[PDB]
């Protein structure tokens, strides 16, 4: 239930050839929960949990998405943090899976991002009215969610129609459960320069180029 | 058969903890009636047929614990550790309050049987009807019934901490954490009253008479605790 | 050709696939059709037009056709007389003449879904 | 193994209800017995085999309430509240009875020892035989069976009111409709014998005589209330 249990886990894991948590460090979508739980002295906090986890060899420094699924779904690793798209893949392997809400650190709960996956027509093409058609009256549509969500989850569908579908899933509970306890990210133009400074940040305080100090430093310019 | 539609029982199947449950319950009901001495004349068999509205006041309220134990049962179908520690002092508790319901149960229904006019038969056999007895009486129940509610609120807690490996969904989720609040509603009456009847304001009778009130304005009061965490 | 009209909400399927062994033991074509408002575009097509062979309705709108001279009367052998139960034979008499061979007896009822709704109404 | 060949047995698998309602019964019988004196000499010795004809007795009506209860269970599986509550009410008056049942059984099988002339001990042992107490006799045991069949009757009708939830078809809905009559039958004696009882037309034995020879009269007045709602 907490984060600051998971070395204790890990020690325990690790004498039996296991991993406690395998996930995504690369990409910072899947760190800033832990970084924001708190909070500044929130991402200090944070993130020198994250550095300290890396540095007691309980995680490894380039843990990419792909070598986090696959430990993960062989049944190498106990853990995994990773959005409703994933859950097909563990099915189609022989794990028994549970969806839940994500650690507490510092007592309080870790804060996601919340996205929503949006459907956009680009303003240089000449099928604008072809592409309405298609997003209205076939996606959006109760066959049309249910085609993409049994290839993979799409999490919990905007759709009115869905609502008691959704609520009969005990992975969608733990979905909004996190979501809840995170917040939807603003949409601003100035949201890629952010997600670089901070995808750069984690990078070079996991493999130990920058201090954590200095990190948030260069990230805040 | 089922209290929601949206619920999908678990406990669907029968265990050695429900099992034993139910034995010790099968029990309480049995022994409370059948610990009573066996009628030898005509003279104990009258007797002893005043005996059953007092036990049958126990039985109907000894059903009621074993109904929200076959309920809570059906719904998780839990089976660890600390839900078999927690059902042990549910049915350590019913346990003990076996025979001090039969005496409370005969005591009611002689004060009760004087004031409709049934009956005319004496309540010294009880002992001294003194304001710390009729204290104690209260804070004992009181005690009692709060211990039984406390631990149902406790299991369901257990329960929703255990949400995600039961794989309860929302509709599941929502029904057990209303459960929770359920039994603390319950446990709050029986825990005001010897809460009140321990610090004792006025020193005499006035003290017994409000926290027996307190079960008379049951509903009312469930209901005032219950708006008060809603309004905020 | 053997041609039958009865109700689209019934077993035309099923009743083809009686008609289809009945062209495997004869050689007669048993063609199923199900037009709408054929309670009322029997009566008309049967009288001027050529319209089915045979008719399935409910037996209370057969009285009319009766009366109006649109069905043949029916002389069925005891032997098949007996397979029935003699008081549906009542449902499809007319003025002392049999009009038409009752094939079932039907009856609204309160269908209710046991998830949504345990104890109905 | 079952009663028709018609009825499809819903309550194959055991249920808490079931499982909790055969421990009570096993108590029944087994408290009947064992509630008796431990032998310490060969005089109690043989004073305790005395009791075996009447516990016999005993033992044979409980089994008896017992399979009518197992048949039920088995034919429809039902599990709801008015099901436990009804059950209830049934494993309820089976308690109060069991004691009082282990009396009449005693002192019915001395009335039967001094008739047959195996035996020739006193009477004066449990109490005053008069009228009022002989008449109690019969109004006690009479409300006694009464309720057990009355109650039966409540329990297969409370099925016949969930004829469609339990999908039964017209075979089985059948059955249970001449369960109802059966149960409702076998507690009409009981209550006729109980009425005649608290009315008391002669005011002497006679009332008493009377109201025990429609028990042994059960069967041919049970046929008369049958065929009076079949002759119309
Ligand atoms: C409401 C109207 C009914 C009023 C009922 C009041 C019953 O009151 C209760 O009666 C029973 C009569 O058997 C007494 O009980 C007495 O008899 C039972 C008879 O087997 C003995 O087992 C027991 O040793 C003795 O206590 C209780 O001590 C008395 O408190
Ligand atoms: C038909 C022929 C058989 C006649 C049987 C009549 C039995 O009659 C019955 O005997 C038993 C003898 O134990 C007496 O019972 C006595 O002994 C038992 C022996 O354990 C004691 O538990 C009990 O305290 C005492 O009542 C009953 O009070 C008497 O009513
Ligand atoms: O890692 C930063 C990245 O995070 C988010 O991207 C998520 C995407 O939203 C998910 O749907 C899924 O595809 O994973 C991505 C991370 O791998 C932000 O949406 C994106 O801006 C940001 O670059
Ligand atoms: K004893
Ligand atoms: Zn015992």
């Amino acid at each position: 239930k907490t984060w600051e249990e998971i070395p204790a886990l890990d020690k325990e894991l690790k004498a039996k050839g296991k991993s406690a948590l395998m996930f995504n460090l690369q990409e910072p979508y899947f760190t800033w929960p832990l970084i924001a739980a708190d909070g500044n002295a929130g991402a200090k906090a944070g993130l020198t949990f994250l550095v300290d986890l890396i540095k007691n060899k309980h995680m490894n420094a380039d843990t990419d998405y792909s070598i986090a699924e696959a430990a993960f779904n062989k049944g190498e690793t106990a853990m995994t943090i990773n959005g409703p798209w994933a859950w097909s893949n563990i099915d189609t392997s022989k794990v028994n899976y549970g969806v839940t809400v994500l650690p507490t650190f510092k007592g309080q709960p870790s804060k996601p991002f919340v996205g929503v996956l949006s459907a956009g027509i680009n303003a240089a093409s000449p099928n604008k009215e072809l592409a309405k058609e298609f997003l209205e009256n076939y996606l959006l549509t109760d066959e049309g969610l249910e085609a993409v969500n049994k290839d993979k989850p799409l999490g919990a569908v905007a759709l009115k129609s869905y609502e008691e579908e959704l609520a009969k899933d005990p992975r969608i509970a733990a979905t909004m459960e996190n979501a809840q306890k995170g917040e939807i990210m603003p949409n601003i133009p100035q949201m890629s320069a952010f997600w670089y400074a901070v995808r750069t940040a984690v990078i070079n305080a996991a493999s130990g180029r920058q201090t954590v100090d200095e990190a948030l430093k260069d990230a805040q310019t | 058969v089922g209290l929601n539609p949206n619920f999908s029982f678990r406990g669907k199947q029968q265990t050695r903890i429900e099992t034993f449950s139910d034995a010790v319950f099968a029990l309480a009901i049995t022994l409370l009636v059948l610990s009573s001495t066996i009628p030898e004349t005509f003279e104990d068999l009258w007797a002893s047929m005043r005996d059953v509205i007092p036990f049958a006041i126990c039985v109907a309220l000894i059903i009621v614990i074993w109904y929200q134990h076959y309920i809570f049962f059906l719904k998780y179908g839990l089976q660890d550790k600390v839900t078999i520690l927690l059902n042990t002092i549910l049915l350590f508790v019913l346990l003990v309050y076996v025979y001090p319901l039969k005496f409370l149960a005969r005591f009611l229904s002689e004060i009760y049987g004087g004031i409709f006019g049934i009956i005319e038969t004496d309540l010294s056999r009880f002992g001294e009807y003194s304001h710390q007895n009729l204290k104690l009486l209260m804070v004992n129940y009181g005690l009692g019934a709060f211990a039984i509610f406390l631990v149902f609120s406790l299991m369901y807690w257990r329960a929703y901490k255990m949400k995600s490996l039961l794989d309860l969904n929302s509709y599941e989720i929502f029904d057990t954490k209303s459960s929770i609040i359920a039994n603390l509603l319950m446990c709050s009456v029986p825990l005001l009253s010897l809460i009140i009847t321990l610090i004792d304001p006025w020193g005499n009778f006035r003290t017994t008479i409000l926290s027996g009130f307190l079960y008379f304005l049951y509903v009312p009061i469930m209901i005032v605790f219950g708006r008060i965490t809603s309004k905020k | 050709k053997l041609v039958i009209w009865i109700n689209g909400d019934k077993g035309y399927n099923g009743l083809a696939e009686v008609g289809k062994k009945f062209e495997k033991d004869t050689g007669i074509k048993v063609t199923v059709e199900h037009p709408d408002k054929l309670e009322e575009k029997f009566p008309q097509v049967a009288a001027t037009g050529d319209g089915p062979d045979i008719i399935f309705w409910a037996h209370d709108r057969f009285g009319g056709y009766a009366q109006s001279g649109l069905l043949a009367e029916i002389t069925p052998d005891k032997a098949f007389q007996d397979k029935l139960y003699p008081f549906t034979w009542d449902a499809v008499r007319y003025n002392g003449k049999l009009i038409a061979y009752p094939i079932a007896v039907e009856a609204l009822s309160l269908i209710y879904n046991k998830d949504l709704l345990p104890n109905p109404p």
